[PDB]
């Protein structure tokens, strides 16, 4: 079934680095809006 | 099977030449001359 | 057909285990005398 | 506890004010319950300005339960500028063993770590045994570690980092045979050194190649090479001639002797 | 197919996990800068 279990394997993989693409501008909003005081 | 075909030369391509000392007879000569240099050329290509 | 799946190294272990055997076999001074640590090659 | 949690996750401006009180260094040198410094913690985690704060207050290269330093942890981490700041303190910290005696270069090349191999190796990090007697590279090859081992083959000192194994190991062999046993294309970046060319014209007729064979020797590197079904380093020029030339130098010379004995009996009796 | 499909996949994955090693690194610097008061 190779011929299609990589075909699958990558349209795991492929909605797995969408997922962690939109996840990246998540931490990246955290840190434009943090409040940070004193800790700097 | 190479240490068995070197006994078969050996043991027959001396009676195919005992004559050098010891006269044999001539069927018995040439019966152990057809199996002596069939031998010896079989045996060749594991050399 | 399955010979042919291995013969590019079969070609090279049988040479690899006659000269080891060789080796095995041979004196140390002979081999000391013979083999050689550099060749060079003119193309 | 709490300089160990500022100093862990690098919170600088919190080991000013709790080290604001430098009356006595007990916290600045303290336990814990893994047995870790805060100098520790901050080079664990890789924090460059933290590991430099406490060694400019007053820290100690102490060790952890385990046996570790603060340069075992950065090495572990391959936190290149934590390391960089322990060497330009104390690089007389370098040589320092664990519990199971590996010197900081065993841990830089067991986790991977190229560019941390590098500093402490181009260093004078002791090249040594660990007490499961494995060198650093030992280490580097039973974990398929690509980058350090090229790293090392690279590096100004690989004619010392070879040397040093113990030969009644069952586990640990000569590295050239752990090379070809786990990292073959190691091995095919080791023998294109082997190959010399002499003029950078092939066409010539004063041209010429030359092949190097110290690392075939200990037929020990061939017969690793095709126990472990290495076809594309049998295929490789330094192999080729290496066979060649051991063929021309007595192999031929008694297989020729060997057929002649045979080869006069055979034609005389035709 | 194989024989490079699954080249594109290292690819895929060499570009995941890069990307991966550049967000831990925005993770480790929200600890470093965050306020903390009243969990200390």
């Amino acid at each position: 079934s190779l011929e299609m279990e990589i075909l699958k394997q990558k349209y795991r993989l492929k909605d797995l680095t969408f997922l962690l693409e939109k996840q990246h501008e998540l931490i990246k909003l955290i840190i434009q809006k943090m409040e940070i005081i004193s800790e700097t | 099977i190479s240490n068995v075909l070197e006994w078969i030369i050996y043991t027959t391509g001396i009676i195919f030449v005992l004559p050098l000392f010891v006269e044999i007879p001539a069927h018995l000569q040439w019966q152990c001359g057809a199996i002596a240099v069939y031998f010896y050329w079989m045996n060749f290509l594991l050399y | 057909a399955d010979v042919q799946k291995h013969a590019s190294l079969k070609r090279i272990a049988m040479q690899v285990e006659l000269h080891t055997s060789l080796e095995k076999k041979l004196p140390l001074w002979f081999l000391r005398k013979v083999d050689q640590k550099s060749t060079i090659v003119y193309p | 506890s709490p300089l160990h949690f500022a100093a862990s996750y690098g919170r600088i401006n919190t080991c000013q004010r709790l080290l604001q009180d430098i009356s006595d260094t007990r916290l600045l040198n303290e336990g814990d319950l893994h047995g870790m410094t805060p100098l520790h913690l901050a080079a664990k985690n890789g924090h460059d300005k933290v590991v430099q704060l406490l060694l400019k207050k007053g820290a100690l290269f102490l060790s952890d339960h385990n046996g570790w330093t603060a340069l075992h942890h950065a090495s572990m981490g391959g936190y290149t500028q934590t390391m960089k700041v322990i060497l330009d303190t104390n690089l007389k910290c370098t040589d320092r063993l664990d519990e199971d005696g590996n010197t900081a270069l065993h841990f830089a090349a067991r986790e991977g770590h190229a560019k941390a191999v590098a500093l402490l190796l181009s260093h004078n990090a002791d090249i040594v045994l660990n007490k499961q007697q494995a060198s650093f590279l030992h280490l580097a090859l039973h974990n398929k570690r690509k980058e350090v081992v090229l790293t090392i083959i690279r590096s100004k000192r690989w004619d010392e980092c070879l040397k040093i194994f113990s030969h009644n190991s069952p586990g640990n062999k000569c590295p050239i045979t752990e090379m070809i046993e786990y990292l073959p294309e190691c091995m095919k970046v080791l023998l294109d050194f082997c190959m010399l060319h002499s003029t950078e014209d092939k066409s010539c007729r004063d041209y010429y190649i030359e092949y190097n064979f110290k690392y075939l020797q200990c037929l020990t590197a061939l017969n690793a090479m095709v126990q472990n079904n290495r076809i594309e380093l049998l295929n490789h020029p330094v192999c080729k001639e290496y066979l060649l030339m051991k063929w021309l130098a007595y192999g031929f010379r008694a297989h020729m002797m060997n057929l002649g004995s045979y080869c006069l009996g055979l034609i005389p009796m035709t």
